[PDB]
């Protein structure tokens, strides 16, 4: 199982990036899929976290219109970040948690985490 | 929020010899299980983040076990018993107990 | 016990369908096997309550739960074994001698039934109905169906037919 | 006038003590020696029989034993004397027969995925079949517990958990597999030295393996042996497992909790319906006491062993 | 079964506070209840020994203890809550069983006692004291009070009383 | 129960040992004892029968099996204490009540047995028979010793030799 | 003169098997239906009503139960159904179920201080305490058993051997921390894998802790499993140990060996004197038979469940 | 005429329930209340003495019980209530109890060499010998296992594997040695872990002493505790161990398998015949019931716990 990003690469601060990543060699039911950001030199971020069937969860620290998209027919998960103004320049990752937070308890990390995505927000 | 804070920043280890870092933050980080909730990233440059040691203390497949990790609550503690020049990356420690999940400063290893 | 059946009567008839304790009378009018449906009222009535106690006080038997065990517990496996087969014969020792020994009563309760009746006829009528061994009487007034019927529904007044001979 | 009694056209006859056969007039016999010889329903409930199957074969779901997937509502369970498909794989569920008691007061389960397949992504899931549990002339294995080779050649520590959020106690599965050397741990189970600890708020268990030689029972040196456990509610059952994990993937909830029984019999089932069942067949009586068997679900007679008993309601 | 309670007698005269048989007498020299000692004293002590025999056989009958299990020997709780429940059910059966047998027995028994008197009296007077139905007895002869002390005494003599007239 | 000891019969015989059940008779030719062998033997079979049955319902009396059990396992040691000696007491007070029970029914029967031979007597017989209450039936006709082998025979009718005088 | 019955104008009734209720003339009850309802002495010995407590709490001495630190002789022992004060640290107690088997026997305990707190040099007796064994709000712990944790960073070996000089039999008692973690034995002690000897001339214990996660009881995770011993007079105990330690403080020395019973009833105590005790109410009284409750300590009726029952000693 | 009863010069009296001690007429006695006084045969068969000597010192052959080293056809097993000669070695046999069970129904046993002395090269055959068991003054410990020392200072791991290829049951005994301290460890065996591994078709057991400061048994601190387990035809025992194996040497095999008990009764045998047998003497009598003792093998009265029980077969 390989998780693909797929960027826009840019965007300028009135609209909201459009940033896929698609499961290949696997299946995305029964797993957590949660984006993680990384701003240059400031660490990492967790933007959120959405379940295949729902319960979409965001991140407080920062609200950008977040609008965390899944789609299984197609085996996609989407980012969109409206209202950005240029401190959300990251090196974005999509991750597989592979973790059970209803009652099946059992947690054993983002064991797959994709190639990589650049955007430079200008 | 849940915020961590690194011990060391950054550690020039000869090989062949244990190494320890370490971070904690405000909660105790034991969800209702009882299983005590973190992991340790790598991030290698120019790779992407693996899982190393998880759940506190219990290793990823594939990863040797050279790696091995303990701590309950608030104190915790990385080791890499016989360290090697494959090691190298940052070591990111995230807090997984709640939903905003947190990170690290990272732990950059410098091969001495 | 009492010593009816096969005792100081012959032997039972085969007339009469409706009761158990019946009256074979020769008169005038005619002859028919009354019921006697006092004596054989209560009688059923006994027997009903006998069978009635036999199916309440077996009612909390010993319900043999099937337990199971493995090897190397066939100390409690015989355990089990022996107590279930020790209630069982308990059980049927208890059924089996409650039976016989209601069997016998209730033979000996129908012997009673047969010789208090007997000695309810004989009790009235006490000089003028001669006493025949095989379960009889002769009368020595000239009785008729009435006064049958008075001797069975228990109401006979000596004073009337006072005479002897 | 006379005083007597009557006779009738009657052969029955009843015994005392100080006489047998004698004769009765009208008596009544209180002993059904009679059945139809047939399994049916009990209260218009259709038990759940078991053909050439047993309770660790359908609890820990046999491949045999593929008629009892989805089970309704019953009554009692049927099991043969000897079922053949019982624990394919050799070994022995620990506390089998205290289980057997267990479902001796459980009219209905309620089979539900606590544990899917996909909630291993470390381990491996379908190779875990064997030569002497078949199915269909290939190796299969249980159906309700997965068997945990090594993924990637690594078996790390699961340290699974369940959260009981159901209203109703969940009956859980589990097991240890006992390997005959330690070549066959290795080539399985990565880590040679294993163990199983499970806990819970009452049950605390831990399961080393007992790595020994063995001889041959259905065609393989190895054993399994199964545990089980109650999760009540609000209550989380914590698997903890490095090596020789037959980890759980049904759990059997308990939403009828009443009165049945295990009859260990291999009578063919009938359709008609009545209220009290026998292992040998079936009483459709009021009377006091039956003489069939000791074991008789539901509102029957009182067993009496003895073969003649007729209360004398009779003259003579 | 005898048939001289509601039998022979219609029912006990009130009154007669002396154990629990006696006899009735309505002779000129006084016309009041009294008791026949010998015999009422032959049932009490009688009865008193049932009582103790009852009492005796209870001993070393199952005294249940206290036996507690834990959660994984609920087969052996449930042999031993169904070893305690059979014992129960048996000892219960053996109690409710006996004394409604004994019951049966004793008001039988006293019944027995009750026509043992009757025909003891019939036994003595056999042709002087004619037999009325209701139990009791008329004399030919005029017989005092002296002759009624004996029959209570037992010592009659009938060569002495031939006055049949 | 009915009245044979200390009854209407005083006591027994010493000199008769063929036939529990017997006839003594001062007719003049010959007096001596004689044994009524039909309810003798009647009264035998039915004793034999009564012990038949007592060890044939015992024959299935629980037996115990001697179980040893460890220091740690007291419990179960104090359940077959209590099982072992627990049936045994139900079978000791089965074997009690059997033997307290039955021989009072034998007497009773033995009891029986006299009364049911007594009046068959006196129904055999009836009017031309006269009762002292000892048990003493001073015939009102000369009877010979043939009349009198019919009585225990049981052939004796009353319409021969039909004489009260 | 007449022949005939007594009557006494009375209303009393018995059962027969043939008809239900007959008019009776003095009739003798047997059965002591009533009691006075509270517990009692029995023969001025007053019993044991622990409150709100349990045997393993009595034993092991629960800080919420205070009042019994100096038993007197007592001739029964009475525990309420559900108590709330029993094992506050989360535990069980091996053979439990035989502990109160034989001190269902026993009628008096001497509690001797057998190991003093002077006799641990090298380890810690104050910091044992705990949150789930409240005593006046403050944490605390077992009086009885010392959780013997680390002094001056290290665990060293418990050799302890101890004599029973004594003429009676001491029932001695200790314990294993089976702890949740690792970390927690790393903290708690010092040695990760520990072991507990205990060596008797009939008794042989190689205890190891399961370090495993459970769930929370009482707002713990580690489970105290405590185990006990009867010592022989000249018979000695052997403890040794590196971990894990419940270390004895106090025994209990059998004076009088006799007859009581482990009651259990929640009826409050009375001021009496009976010769028998029932659990919901004391019987004083010399009927041969009580429907009070099945087990009955002293010179008792024996137990009948039934109603009526009444011998016909009269007639009519 | 006059009807009457016969009155004999005898002085038996019956206790009827209503009046006790009747005087009656030729009644006949159903208790014996007699006994032989001594041990006799059954249906011709010697039993098995045992004199000082126990199941454990037969099975495991007590060197002070060598007058029963062929031991021929018994039909009862006769022990002591307290044997001073079992187990001279201190320890404890698993399943004693249920081995004593078992040897309740096997009425024959042939000992036989499964493992013969050349079986065992590279280790210390028949010279590892406790003063615990005394022969002659010299110490000798059981003979019909071998407690194999390190021979030439060290210990290759004993792999045995029998297979049944008799067509009958053979009961096998073995057992594990619990050294006193791991010094006594090292000088009797090279390795200081020991894993003792016993597989069967039907059993498996892993072993490790318990090893630890315990009192003096017998003048002994070590604990050699015993196991057992009964093979089936075609059925294989496999051994593996690698230190404090106390390795078999004889098998019993069961030839006859029937009724036995264990009389644990001290009185002296004596040399006659019956059918019946009892501990404390012989019922030589077709009684009923017989009070001498519960415990009975064969076709024997049935116990009663009384002192007088006469069924009255005549009328007084
Ligand atoms: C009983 O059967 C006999 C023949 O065995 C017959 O003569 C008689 O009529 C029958 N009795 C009836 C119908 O009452
Ligand atoms: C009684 O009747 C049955 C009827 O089957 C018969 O077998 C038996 O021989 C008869 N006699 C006895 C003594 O049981
Ligand atoms: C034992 O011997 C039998 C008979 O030769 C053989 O069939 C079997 O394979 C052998 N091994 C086992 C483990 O039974
Ligand atoms: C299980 O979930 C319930 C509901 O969220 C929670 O109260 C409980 O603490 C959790 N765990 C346990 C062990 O019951
Ligand atoms: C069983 O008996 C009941 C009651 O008589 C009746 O209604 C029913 O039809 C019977 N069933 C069968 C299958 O015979
Ligand atoms: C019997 O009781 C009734 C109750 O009304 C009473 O009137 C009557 O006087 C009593 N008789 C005797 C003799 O006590
Ligand atoms: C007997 O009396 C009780 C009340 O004492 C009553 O409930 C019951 O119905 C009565 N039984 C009969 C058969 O009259
Ligand atoms: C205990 O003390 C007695 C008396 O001094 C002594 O004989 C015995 O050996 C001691 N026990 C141990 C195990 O040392
Ligand atoms: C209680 O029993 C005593 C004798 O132990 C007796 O004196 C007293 O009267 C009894 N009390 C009651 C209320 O019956
Ligand atoms: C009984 O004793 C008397 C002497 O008192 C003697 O004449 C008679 O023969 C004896 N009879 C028997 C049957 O022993
Ligand atoms: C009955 O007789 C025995 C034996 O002589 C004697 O010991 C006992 O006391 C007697 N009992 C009575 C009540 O007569
Ligand atoms: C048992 O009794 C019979 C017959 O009296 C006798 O032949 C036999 O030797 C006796 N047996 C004993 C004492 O073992």
């Amino acid at each position: 199982v390989q998780l693909q990003e797929s960027g826009p690469g840019l965007v300028k601060p009135s609209e909201t990036l459009s940033l896929t990543c698609t499961v290949s060699g696997g299946s995305i039911s029964s797993y957590y899929w949660s984006w993680i950001r990384q701003p240059p030199g400031k660490g990492l971020e967790w933007i959120g976290s959405i379940y295949y069937s729902g319960s979409t969860n965001y991140n407080p620290s920062l609200k950008s219109l977040s609008i965390i998209s899944v789609d299984t027919s197609k085996n996609q998960f989407s980012l969109k970040l409206n209202s950005v103004t240029a401190a959300d320049t990251a090196v974005y990752y999509c991750a597989r948690e592979l973790a059970s937070t209803g009652p099946l308890y059992y947690y054993y990390g983002m064991d797959v985490w994709g190639q990589g995505t650049t955007v430079t927000v200008s | 929020d849940i915020v961590m804070t690194q011990s060391p920043l950054s550690l020039p280890v000869t090989p062949g010899e244990p190494a320890s870092i370490s971070c904690r933050s405000s909660q105790s980080l034991l969800h209702s299980i009882g299983y005590t909730y973190l992991d340790w990233y790598l991030q290698k440059p120019g790779q992407s983040p693996k899982l190393l040691i998880y759940l506190g203390t219990d290793r990823a497949p594939g990863v040797p076990d050279r790696f091995s990790g303990s701590g309950s609550g608030t104190d915790f503690t990385l080791k890499i018993s016989r360290v090697e020049a494959e090691d190298v990356g940052v070591y990111y420690c995230m807090q997984a107990l709640q939903t905003p999940y947190t990170f690290g400063q990272g732990t950059k290893l410098e091969i001495k | 016990l009492f010593g009816a059946i096969a005792g100081f009567i012959e032997g039972g008839w085969q007339g009469m369908v409706d009761g158990w304790y019946g009256y074979h009378h020769s008169n005038e009018q005619g002859s028919g096997y009354a019921a006697d449906k006092e004596s054989t009222q209560k009688a059923i009535d006994g027997v009903t309550n006998k069978v009635n106690s036999i199916i309440d006080k077996m009612n909390t038997q010993f319900e043999a739960v099937g337990r199971e065990f493995n090897n190397l517990e066939r100390r409690i496996e015989n355990l089990n074994k022996k107590m279930e087969d020790g209630f069982l014969d308990v059980w049927t020792y208890n059924a089996e001698l409650l039976v016989l020994m209601e069997n016998e009563r209730t033979l000996d309760f129908h012997d009673s039934n047969v010789k208090n009746l007997y000695d309810k006829v004989r009790l009235q009528l006490r000089d003028n109905a001669k006493e025949l061994g095989n379960g009889c009487f002769e009368f020595y007034h000239k009785c008729d169906n009435e006064c049958m019927e008075s001797v069975r529904n228990g109401t006979y007044y000596y004073p009337q037919y006072s005479e002897e001979a | 006038i006379c005083i007597g009694y009557h006779a009738n056209n009657s052969t029955e006859q009843v015994d005392t003590i100080m006489e047998k056969n004698v004769t009765v007039t009208h008596a009544q016999d209180i002993l059904e020696k009679t059945h139809n010889g047939k399994l049916c329903d009990l209260n218009g409930v259709k038990p759940l029989i078991l053909k050439d199957c047993s309770v660790a074969g359908w609890l820990l779901g046999n491949p045999m034993c593929d008629e009892f997937i989805r089970v309704p509502e019953w009554s009692y369970i049927v099991e043969r004397d000897n079922p053949a498909n019982d624990l394919c794989y050799p070994g022995s569920l620990n506390d089998y027969e205290e289980l057997k008691h267990l479902l001796s007061r459980i009219n209905h389960f309620e089979k539900i995925l606590i544990i899917p397949k996909s909630s291993w992504p470390n381990h491996e899931t379908s190779l875990g079949v064997s030569a002497a549990c078949p199915y269909q002339g290939a190796p299969s294995f249980f159906r309700n517990v997965v068997w945990l080779i090594k993924k990637d050649d690594a078996y790390p520590t699961i340290k699974i958990s369940y959260n009981n959020t159901n209203r109703e106690d969940l009956l859980i599965l589990w097991g240890i597999h006992h390997s005959n050397n330690a070549e066959e741990q290795t080539n399985l189970y990565k880590n040679p030295t294993t163990y199983i600890s499970v806990g819970t708020s009452t049950l605390n268990q831990r399961l080393v393996p007992k790595i020994a030689t063995r001889s041959q029972v259905n065609g393989q040196r190895g054993r399994m042996d199964f545990f089980w456990t109650i999760l009540k509610p609000d209550d989380a059952i914590h698997f903890e497992s490095n090596g020789n994990f037959i980890a759980p993937e049904y759990a059997y909830k308990i939403v009828k909790k009443g009165d049945s029984t295990i009859m260990k019999s291999g009578v063919e089932y009938g359709h008609c319906n009545t209220k009290c069942q026998t292992p040998v067949g079936a009483i459709n009586s009021s009377m006091p006491f039956h003489n069939i068997h000791p074991l008789t679900i539901g509102e029957c007679p009182k067993y009496v062993k003895s073969n003649k008993l007729v209360l004398a309601t009779g003259l003579r």
